[PDB]
């Protein structure tokens, strides 16, 4: 048969809760940490890899950080593999907005779209959802800098600072106690590194295990310049904050 | 469990459903042997006619896919005709769109992909037949390719099939170790047929008749089959050696 | 739940079990009896109301003025077959300027049910039809099983307690074939046949429903104080 | 009908997508293959195994070409790789030879192939392929690159890596031999020496497949007389040459 | 077989050519192969039972080759040609080989003549060992007896 | 272009020119129109070059599959495939095809297929543009069951007049002989039939 | 386990759903086919379950083409659908190649078709064995088709409850004529061995039907046997079994 080999995976449970979504959150806690903080001059995205090997090249690894468009980038926490598909869908949705309205896509719209796809997988088709959590750094002209976190169920929630991936509990509390609303990009750069060193899956945080990226408004005229730092500049900033 | 009933991996990474497909070609008790001659490729294979009430002329394990490529099948007969049909369509296909007859190599590769596709679904049953394609090509020379249910294929100097095929294999390997080349030297294809029969008789321990054999010969630009009379001619020539 | 939860799985007994279950709908269901001579065919159906404040339910469907079908099993299953037969009969009139033949409409129906029992998730239809009609070949009376197979008889029955009705028709078998040109006699004998199928279900003048087709008679359903001509 | 459009990849009740984990097991049942990245080339190597002693390893291809300047090699299931290499070639042609015209960057192509892996873990009637690929290449933009494609549908750049049943031992081997600066010749010696420890048969140069994405070679293009245009940076080493290399370990 | 016509047809020919036996025996003196070709067709069938029956006919025919001192050279050859072809499974030529030993004794043929025919036979029987053995030792002993003296 | 085929005693001979025009420019003058779709059934192309070549490829594809499952095609069988594709493009494609073949089920046969697609058995067939001027000569001079030599010379003579009266027919005359003696390709150079 | 679909396979190398389908025909009617020199003669036992039926109205013999006889046993609706498809195949061949399909060609095509429904869990296999044959320019042919999708050449074939009773007599009939035999004489034979296979159906009663395709009488078309020839055969078989 064909109903003989399906046990029904994408129904509700007796608490109103999707089996597959609940399992997904656990699998994203296996994956490395990624933290987002919003300064009043920028947004800092900082991500720790879920793989670090004997001879893994991480000097050019752009495997957590992706530019969706020239004002919106993401940090990834979950399956890198699963994340791919939605990353390129997002690129397409963003470029489409620019193509037809001659304007950059708001952060709100882009995230809400991707959430719909996730919701769509358990809504129809018998398909599983991608086990992904994203932290979005985005600039728009209507809410300024916006910070978002999205989950595999397809829901978005705003934050001032938030953490995903491994050890979210510890990280979240430390962020609440130390974060102030008048921090800068400088302050936030240092705060993210300290939080990632309490959640490092090794016993030390190293420059080649860090991906670090900013969106800064120090670029002229108030334009936002996204920078994904080189491996020597991450090493550069990590000795400055005094971890190594 | 139920990773053995549909084609989904186990905690070993193994598809048990696919492995079972190999285990069914022994149930018809058909052996085949195929060697590359000097200017030919000969395949000799068993023909079981258990009754009178079966008409022996019809009992065929040899299907011509191309003009030049024969196919001999070991295993259940429904799946044999099914596999023959797919292969025939594809050979014709390539002649139409590429302007020459389909290479043996490329046909083997094609059926391998389709086999993989039958184990990619989870309600599709692998075609359990083991297929031998024999040809003389003009670019690859004499060729044997044997495809299998999993969708693995590899070229062949010679090959055998059947429940008893280890014995046959042993014989052939030793021959090519004395001769130190990958194809039998002679110069009349007829005598390569005769040689093939001798090795088969040694391997299975039984002398065959003209209706216990059915013989296919590919020479250059052609494949045909020997009739039962031609085969009796060969068995006299066993005496003559 | 091995072979009784699937409609795609054999069965070393060479069955599908679902078909037997679909044939048990006929035991719980209504009864209708058909008999023919060589010049007329007749259906006598036992109509049944839902309660006493309910009109009794019609059990004979007119498919054309040379064709009719009657159910004994589930009504929603019968709704598919009634549409299908009308469609094919009208198609025969349109395309070939023909009546549709009795044997042939049974054959079309048989292979229809088969490919819905073939398809997984489907069901075998649980309603048994008697298909009567008058074509060039004369009268015909087919029995249609839930299997789908069609059988040709001079008299047949299905439903609850159909067994006694075939006893009755086998005894009067040579009587009603050698009556020709009088549909009346057949109807009287058919009433007697379905009285071998009662269980205190009585036959009244609003329980009895008759349908005939002749060479000179259209397909006509008698009901009312006009079935009391044969009581 | 079509009722198989429910994914055959699912999660386990303990997290961790179970299907791609099983598919990753099949690579440890597979052959060993390795890639060492040099700073002036890349070398990839694999062992040929057959189910017959009459089988031809001369029409057996476990190292295959995608585009002149990029090669691929697997560890895992044969059949799976046989169809998958064709799909890699097909997307590279339809999306970068009919749209962008030239041979793609290595980085680009690796991403694209990982998407097909991803799309075999989304849909019904398909479970994923159970091989890991090493895609070695050179583009003039990001230099030499060596990447590894997962049966999860992710990619990773490596400095040197192995896949197959002897992968864990092999990366331990590469730790002490590896250096940030290598020659291409020295890379050949290191690669074959590691794979000699991950083969438990006899280790020939007739049964060992060697390929370099090292020096250009123009005469393998098919034409000569414009030197601004070259031929393949991929170059498969014939058997007799590999035998010379066994002596150079 | 799948038809019964070859089982019968070869048996008709055998009955006939066994009552034509005297006509055949005199014809061997003129030229033995011309008489022999007719008998060989019978053993070109794939019916092992009736080929066993027709080796009885040949065994009578070839006594004359033995009495001849020129024609027994081609008997040695004929045995080869039948054994390697089939030997009609292995049964037909087994009967031939078994019954020749007894004939050599009553003929009291020349020592050279008897050894070289039996020498050619001990070659034939080597490849089998499944039951030929019982005969096989007797075949070799006839060489032995002469060479003792 | 002109093509013809003519039956004789022991088989059938096919005859064609090798000149192909488009407009006043001759594209090539040595292109063979005699086409092999089976070892033993050949056919002849005329009219628009593309249309006939396309259909000929399709028919070969279908006949290959016929051989590998059911046995060889007959001349009849083959004609039908040409016919039926022309019936499906009877408003689009203008093709003259003659299908001729030598069987042992039917000895020599000539079938011809018009633009709209119909099959017609004839003891001789002509088609093209230039072969309509030689039509009357064909029937007056035809004989039933001739010698091999008589057939060769008849086709030579018919096409000489064709080349005479039509500038689109020219080049060499090419013939294929289908028989139980072999398959004989023949070629006649222009001086050789200008003497006559 | 391994008994819930037709795309499981057992470690034994056996597919039981498919094997089980042969048992369906084993509870069907007895049907025989004699391969002749000039043609084929089919005969089929028609069980009589009452005397309300109308004999020789309930067809199991359907003609496919104008020259291929088909008669089937097992689950009846299933077999009528198998013949349904095969008539479409006949017309298609005629349309493309303008000649009636050959006997071997038709055998081929049905084998593919029965193959298809044992390769998917989304279609159900058939439950019939069919016996068909005829005359073409390659000679007379006879084939039996299993619900597994298997066929072979057949000197004589049978199926149904009394397939054993039938086949035992066919062996002796090749002893009587090791050169094969005439279609016209095989009509009388055909009746004979249905009566012999009605000794396994000896708690029921039967109606005999016979159909033939022979080149020496009917000009190579498939027709029915009826009238005077039919009752000669019925009388023959009676006296023998009495």
């Amino acid at each position: 048969g064909s109903r003989r080999y399906d046990s029904r995976t994408t129904i509700f449970s007796p608490e109103g809760r999707l089996y597959q979504v609940e399992y997904a959150l656990e699998s994203i806690s296996h994956a490395g940490t990624a933290i987002g903080i919003m300064a009043s001059d920028g947004i800092v995205l900082a991500a720790e890899r879920k793989v670090t090997s004997t001879l893994l090249e991480q000097d050019t690894s752009t495997e957590k950080l992706y530019k969706l468009n020239d004002k919106i980038a993401v940090a990834v926490a979950g399956l890198t593999a699963d994340a791919e598909i939605l990353i390129n869908t997002a690129r397409i949705h963003a470029q489409n907005y620019l193509k037809t309205y001659n304007e950059d896509i708001p952060v709100e719209i882009l995230v809400r779209r991707l959430s719909d796809i996730k919701q769509g997988y358990t809504q129809h088709g018998g398909l599983r959802p991608f086990g992904v959590s994203f932290i979005y750094a985005g600039y728009d002209d209507r809410y300024g800098y916006q910070l978002y976190t999205s989950n595999p169920s397809g829901n978005y929630t705003g934050w001032k600072a938030i953490s995903v991936g491994a050890n979210t509990s510890a990280a979240q509390t430390l962020l609440q106690m130390d974060y102030k609303d008048d921090m800068k990009v400088d302050d936030a750069i240092e705060l993210a590194l300290k939080t990632l060193s309490k959640t490092t899956d090794s016993s030390a945080l190293t420059y080649d295990r860090l991906e670090f990226a900013t969106i800064r408004k120090g670029a002229n005229d108030g334009e936002v310049y996204q920078k994904i730092f080189k491996p020597q500049e991450i090493k550069d900033i990590l000795v400055k904050t005094g971890i190594t | 469990g139920y990773d053995r009933h549909i084609t989904i991996f186990s905690p070993e990474g193994r598809l048990y459903q696919v492995e079972y497909a190999f285990k069914a070609t022994n149930q018809t008790n058909i052996n085949s042997l195929a060697v590359r001659g000097k200017d030919c490729t000969v395949v000799i294979s068993q023909k079981k006619v258990p009754d009178k009430l079966l008409d022996p002329t019809t009992v065929s394990y040899i299907f011509c896919i191309s003009r030049t490529i024969g196919m001999v099948v070991n295993g259940p007969i429904p799946d044999a005709r099914n596999a023959a049909l797919r292969a025939k369509a594809e050979a014709a296909e390539f002649r139409y769109k590429y302007g020459y007859d389909m290479p043996c190599d490329v046909l083997a590769k094609r059926m391998a992909n389709l086999s993989q596709i039958y184990t990619q679904r989870a309600y599709m049953r692998p075609l359990g037949v083991i297929l031998t394609f024999v040809s003389v090509d003009e670019e690859l020379g004499p060729s044997i390719y044997k495809t299998d249910p999993a969708g693995y294929y590899v070229g062949y100097k010679a090959t055998a099939t059947g429940p008893k095929q280890q014995e046959i294999t042993t014989n052939l390997e030793n021959h090519f170790k004395k001769s130190k080349i990958d194809h039998i030297n002679e110069e009349s294809w007829e005598k390569v047929v005769e040689f093939a029969i001798t090795h088969m008789i040694d391997a299975l321990g039984t002398e065959f008749s003209k209706n216990d054999l059915e013989v296919g010969v590919a020479t250059k630009d052609k494949f045909f089959t020997l009739s039962a009379e031609n085969i009796e001619e060969r068995l006299v020539a066993i005496a003559e050696q | 739940n091995n072979y009784d939860g699937d409609t795609v799985t054999f069965s070393p007994t060479g069955r599908l079990f679902q078909v037997e279950y679909a044939l048990e709908a006929i035991k719980q269901g209504s009864v209708t009896v058909g008999l023919r001579s060589n010049t007329h065919a007749v259906l006598v159906a036992l109509k049944r109301n839902a309660d006493e404040l309910s009109s009794y339910q019609k059990k004979i469907i007119k498919c054309d003025e040379h064709m009719g079908l009657s159910l004994a099993g589930l009504a929603p299953d019968a709704r598919v077959l009634s549409n299908y037969l009308r469609q094919q009969c009208n198609y025969s009139s349109l395309v070939f300027n023909r009546k549709l033949a009795v044997e042939r409409a049974g054959h079309l129906l048989c292979d229809k049910a088969q490919k819905n029992t073939q398809s997984y998730g489907g069901r075998p239809y649980g309603v048994g039809l008697l298909i009567i009609g008058y074509d060039k070949s004369g009268a015909h009376l087919l029995e249609f099983q839930p299997s789908g197979n069609v059988t040709e008889l001079y008299g047949t029955a299905i439903g609850a307690r159909s067994q006694g009705a075939k006893t009755y028709l086998e005894r009067t078998l040579d009587t009603f074939i050698k009556i020709d040109g009088n549909p009346d006699e057949l109807i009287k004998a058919g009433v007697e046949a379905i009285s071998q199928s009662l269980r205190d279900e009585s036959l009244t003048v609003d329980n009895l429903s008759i349908a005939i087709v002749g060479k000179d008679t259209p397909f006509t359903i008698y009901d009312g104080e006009a079935v009391a001509k044969y009581i | 009908t079509d009722r198989y459009s429910f994914s055959l990849t699912t999660f386990s009740p303990s997290g961790k997508l179970g299907q791609i984990d099983y598919a990753l097991t099949a690579v440890k049942q597979g052959v060993t293959s390795l890639g060492i990245k040099a700073t002036n080339g890349v070398v990839i190597a694999t062992e040929k195994k057959s189910s017959s002693p009459l089988a031809m390893s001369e029409t057996l291809s476990k190292v295959s070409l995608l585009t002149p300047d990029i090669g691929a090699v697997y560890s895992g299931m044969g059949p799976d790789y046989r169809v998958l290499v064709d799909k890699s070639r097909k997307v590279a042609h339809t999306s970068y030879k009919r749209i962008y015209g030239e041979y793609p960057p290595t980085k680009l192509l690796v991403s694209e192939v990982a998407k097909i892996m991803q799309e075999a873990t989304q849909s019904g009637g398909v479970r994923p392929f159970g091989v890991s690929l090493l895609i070695a290449g050179h583009d003039e933009f990001n230099g030499f690159s060596l990447y590894q494609v997962d049966p999860s549908g992710s990619y990773f750049p490596w400095k040197a890596t192995a896949i197959g049943k002897g992968s864990v031992a092999a990366k331990t081997f590469l730790e002490k031999r590896w250096n940030d600066e290598l020659e291409l010749e020295d890379a050949i010696h290191i690669a074959l020496l590691t794979l000699k420890e991950s083969v438990e048969g006899e280790f020939n140069g007739d049964t060992i497949e060697l390929a370099i994405i090292g020096d250009e070679n123009p005469d393998l293009l098919g034409y000569t007389g414009i030197p601004t245009d070259k031929g393949p940076r991929f170059r498969k080493l014939t058997s007799q040459e590999i035998n010379d290399r066994l002596e150079a370990l | 077989m799948s038809r019964d016509a070859p089982i019968k047809a070869d048996k008709d020919y055998s009955q006939i050519l066994k009552e034509e036996f005297p006509k055949i025996d005199s014809l061997a003196q003129n030229d033995c192969n011309s008489a022999l070709d007719q008998l060989l067709v019978l053993e070109k069938k794939t019916r092992q039972a009736s080929d066993l029956a027709s080796s009885k006919e040949v065994l009578a025919k070839i006594v004359d080759l033995l009495a001849s001192r020129n024609k027994w050279d081609d008997l040695n050859e004929q045995l080869t040609l039948l054994s390697k072809k089939h030997g009609q499974l292995k049964l037909s030529i087994q009967y031939m080989i078994q019954k020749v030993m007894e004939y050599l004794k009553s003929s009291k043929s020349l020592d050279l003549n008897t050894r070289i025919s039996v020498i050619e036979t001990i070659r034939v029987v080597t490849e089998n060992k499944i039951f030929v053995e019982v005969e096989r030792a007797r075949v070799t002993k006839d060489l032995v007896e002469i060479k003792k003296e | 272009t002109s093509i013809m085929a003519v039956t004789f005693k022991d088989g059938v001979i096919l005859g064609a020119d090798s000149r192909t025009t488009t407009g006043a420019y001759i594209a090539n003058r040595v292109t063979d129109k005699l086409t092999r779709v089976h070892d033993k059934i050949w056919c002849c192309r005329s009219g628009s070059a593309a249309d006939t070549q396309a259909i000929a490829d399709i028919v070969q594809y279908h006949l290959e599959l016929y051989t590998s499952q059911y046995g060889t095609p007959s001349t009849e069988t083959a004609a039908s495939v040409f016919k039926e594709l022309c019936y499906e493009n009877k408003d689009n494609l203008t093709a003259g095809i003659i299908v001729a073949g030598y069987d042992d089920k039917n000895k020599g046969e000539v079938y011809t297929i018009p633009l709209g697609g119909s099959v017609h058995k004839l003891p001789y067939a002509i088609a093209g543009s230039g072969s309509t001027f030689i039509y009357g000569y064909c029937d007056k001079n035809f004989r039933e069951n001739m010698s091999k030599e008589e057939t060769v010379d008849f086709i030579k003579h018919s096409l000489s007049q064709a080349i005479k009266w039509d500038g689109s027919s020219g080049g060499v005359i090419r013939m294929v002989v289908l028989t139980a003696a072999g398959v004989e390709r023949l070629i006649f150079y222009p001086d050789e039939y200008e003497q006559l | 386990g391994y008994d819930l679909s037709n795309s499981v396979f057992s470690p034994d190398g056996r597919n039981f759903q498919v094997e089980y389908a042969v048992k369906a025909v084993e509870n069907g009617t007895t049907s025989i086919g004699i391969k002749c020199n000039d043609g084929v003669v089919f005969a089929v036992e028609k069980l009589i379950t009452s005397k309300l039926l109308v004999p020789q109205k309930n067809v199991k013999i359907q003609v496919v083409d104008r020259h291929i006889g088909c008669v089937y046993s097992g689950l009846i609706p299933d077999g009528r659908h198998l013949v349904n498809r095969g008539r479409e195949e006949a017309a298609s061949f005629k349309k493309l190649y303008k000649t009636p399909i050959p006997i071997p060609a038709f055998a081929d095509r049905l084998g593919q078709y029965v193959q298809a429904h044992t390769l998917y869990n989304s279609v159900r296999p058939f439950g019939v064995s069919t016996i068909f044959g005829g005359v073409d320019k390659n000679g007379a042919h006879l084939y039996m088709l299993e619900p597994s999708g298997s066929y072979w050449g057949y000197k004589g074939a049978a199926t149904g409850k009394g397939r054993q009773s039938a086949k035992a007599e066919l062996e002796k009939l090749v002893d009587h004529h090791p050169e094969g035999l005439s279609a016209r004489e095989a009509v009388k034979q055909a009746a004979k061995i249905i009566y012999l296979a009605h000794e396994d159906n000896k708690e029921k009663d039967f109606e005999l039907e016979i159909s033939w395709c022979s080149l020496s009488e009917t000009n190579g078309l498939h027709k029915f046997v009826k009238g005077d020839l039919l009752q000669e055969a019925i009388d023959f078989a009676q006296k023998e079994i009495n």
